[PDB]
DNA sequence: CGTGTCAGTAGTGTCACGGATGC
DNA sequence: GCATCCGTGAGTCGAGG
RNA sequence: CUCGA
C-alpha cells in the first residue's frame, strides 16, 4: 500500500467478503462451472460438481448471496429469552441474554474507536471480537473453543433451541405434554373383561 | 385463523429485512433496574 | 507528515505483540471467562492510547501499569450490576420454570357474567359493556350514547345491582 | 461493521467457500483478521506504468 | 477522579462413520 | 492424488434435588 | 445429580 496503492484494493476482515461477493458474477462464475463440468476428470470435477450445486442456488432463485454477510442481528423477543427473579432476592436469565449484551457491549465500543480514530490494530482487533460475539450467538462452540459462562458451562446459542433431543422440534413439536391426563400403577385384573 | 394453508417458505433473510421486523434498535446493553423491576430504556428488555 | 501519524500505529501494534497476549492471560485469571478477558485487554490498551505518559518512557515497566487498570477494570465490574443479576442462568438446571395457571375459574366467571348479561335491558347491557369491557369514563359513555351525565350513572348504578340479584338467584358466591 | 453468519462460514461444507472459490482455512485467515485479501486490481494502469 | 518495582492458561478415560479438508 | 480430521449421531416414561 | 419400568 505504502508503494502501489494507487493501483488496487484490498481489505481484511467480513467486509471484505462483502466486497468480494459484490464485485461477483454470479451468472459467468455458474456457466464457467458448466464448461468445467460438461467436459472434466473426475477427480476435479466433483469438486466443481459441488459448486454449482452452492452457486446454481443462488442464480436461479433471485435472491442476493449477499445475505451470508450480515449488517444488523435480529433480537428475539423477551419472552422467549425471560429472566425470572429468584426467592433468594437474586436474579437469573437466560444464556442468549449474555450473548446479546456481549455483541451490544463489543460493537458500542467499536463505534468508540471508529469515532475516536483510534489505531487500526485496536479497530481491527475489536471488528475481530464482535465476529466471535455474533458466531457465539448464533452457534456458540461451532468455532473454537465456547463461551463460558460461570462454572465453565458452555453458553446454550440461538440453534441450540432446535438442535437434538432437547431441541424445539424433538421436545415441543414432535412430542407434547398433554392436558386430560393421568398415570399410576398398574395391578392384574383377572375379572375384568377383555374390552 | 384457520389451519389450512399450503406452503411454508424459507429464505435468506436480508439485512434490511430484518429492520423491517425490528421495533426498534436496542442500543445499550443493559437490562432491567435491579429495584424497580422496570426494563431500562433501550436495553434488552425495552417496552 | 503522513509518516509521523503512521508512526504512532506502529507504536500501538508494537505494545500488542509485547503486552497484549500476556495481559489476557492476567485478566483471566481474574474473571476466568475468556470473552471478558478480550474485552478487558482492549479497553485497557485503548486507555494506553489515550495516555501518551505511559508510552513515553520506556525505560519504566508499561507492563505494571497494563496489570493496575485492567486490575481497577475487572474490580469496577464486580460491583451493584453483577451483584444481582449474574447468579442464575435459566438454562442451567435447578432454576424453576416459569408458569401460568390454569384460566378455568376466569372461563367460569366470564360464562356466568355472561348469562346475567344476556337478561339485561339493551341499554344496561350497552352500558356495563362500555364502563368495564371498554374502560371509558362516566363522561365518554355519555357522549357516545347521546344521553346526559346522570342517566349513565344511574343506569350503571342499577345494572349493576340487576346483575346481583341474577348472580345470587344462581347462588354465585358473595 | 459487516459480519458473518456462522452458519455458512463454519458450516460443512463452507458455502462461502464454495461460492468465491477459497479454501476454508483462508477464508478463515480472512474473516478473523489474520490476512488481507485483494479485492480489486486495476491491471491497466499497472501494465501502463 | 486515576492506576504504574516482576506480577502469567482451564482442563485433560466415548466411538463409528462418512466426506469435505488439507500436504 | 490420498491420508487427515472434522462433525454427526448414539430408547422412552416417571420421581425427588 | 439420584432412583423406578
Amino acid at each position: 500500500v505504502d508503494r502501489y496503492g494507487e493501483y488496487f484494493t484490498g481489505a481484511m476482515g467480513a467486509e471484505s467478503i462483502q466486497k468480494l461477493i459484490e464485485n461477483f458474477d454470479i451468472d459467468a462464475e455458474a456457466e464457467s462451472l458448466r464448461d468445467v463440468i460438461r467436459n472434466g476428470k473426475g477427480q476435479k470435477k466433483l469438486r466443481a460438481l459441488k459448486r454449482l450445486k452452492v452457486v446454481a442456488a443462488f442464480q436461479q432463485s433471485g435472491n442476493s448471496p449477499m445475505g451470508m454477510v450480515l449488517d444488523a442481528v435480529p433480537v428475539i423477543p423477551p419472552e422467549l429469552r425471560p429472566m425470572v427473579q429468584l426467592d433468594g432476592g437474586r436474579f437469573a436469565t437466560s444464556d442468549l441474554n449474555d450473548l446479546y449484551r456481549r455483541v451490544i457491549n463489543r460493537n458500542n465500543r467499536l463505534k468508540r474507536l471508529i469515532d475516536l480514530g483510534a489505531p487500526e490494530i485496536i479497530v481491527n482487533n475489536e471488528k475481530r471480537m464482535l465476529q466471535e460475539s455474533v458466531d457465539a450467538l448464533f452457534d456458540n462452540g461451532r468455532r473454537g473453543r465456547p463461551v463460558t459462562g460461570p462454572g465453565n458451562r458452555p453458553l446454550k446459542s440461538l440453534s441450540d433451541l432446535l438442535k437434538g433431543k432437547q431441541g424445539r422440534f424433538r421436545q415441543n413439536l414432535l412430542g407434547k405434554r398433554v392436558d386430560y391426563s393421568g398415570r399410576s400403577v398398574i395391578v392384574v385384573g383377572p375379572q375384568l373383561k377383555l374390552h | 385463523d384457520v389451519n389450512f394453508f399450503d406452503e411454508l417458505r424459507i429464505g435468506l433473510a436480508t439485512a434490511e429485512d430484518i429492520r423491517q421486523w425490528s421495533y426498534g434498535e436496542v442500543k445499550k446493553p443493559e437490562t432491567i433496574n435491579y429495584r424497580t423491576l422496570k426494563p431500562e430504556k433501550d436495553g434488552l428488555f425495552c417496552e | 507528515v503522513s509518516g509521523a501519524a503512521a508512526a504512532e500505529a506502529a507504536l500501538m501494534r508494537a505494545l500488542y505483540d509485547e503486552h497484549a497476549a500476556v495481559l489476557w492471560r492476567y485478566a483471566l485469571r481474574l474473571t476466568g471467562d475468556a470473552a471478558q478477558a478480550e474485552d478487558v485487554v482492549q479497553e485497557t490498551l485503548l486507555r494506553a492510547w489515550q495516555h501518551p505518559e505511559v508510552i513515553g518512557d520506556t525505560a519504566r515497566p508499561a507492563r505494571a501499569w497494563l496489570f493496575t487498570v485492567a486490575r481497577n477494570m475487572i474490580i469496577d465490574e464486580r460491583r451493584s450490576a453483577r451483584f444481582r443479576n449474574v447468579v442464575g442462568s435459566t438454562d442451567q438446571s435447578g432454576t424453576p420454570e416459569q408458569s401460568t395457571p390454569d384460566e378455568v375459574n376466569a372461563a367460569l366467571d366470564r360464562l356466568l357474567i355472561a348469562d346475567a348479561l344476556a337478561q339485561l335491558s339493551a341499554e344496561h347491557r350497552a352500558v356495563i359493556q362500555r364502563s368495564y369491557y371498554r374502560g371509558w369514563s362516566t363522561a365518554q359513555i355519555a357522549t357516545d350514547l347521546g344521553i346526559a351525565e346522570g342517566t349513565v350513572k344511574s343506569r350503571l348504578h342499577y345494572a349493576v345491582r340487576a346483575l346481583r340479584l341474577t348472580l345470587q338467584e344462581l347462588g354465585v358466591t358473595r | 461493521a459487516p459480519v458473518t453468519h456462522i452458519w455458512y462460514f463454519k458450516g460443512v461444507p463452507s458455502r462461502l467457500g464454495y461460492l468465491l472459490d477459497l479454501a476454508p482455512k483462508d477464508l478463515e485467515k480472512i474473516i478473523y483478521f489474520a490476512a488481507y485479501v485483494i479485492t480489486s486490481v486495476d491491471e491497466e494502469m499497472r501494465h501502463n506504468e
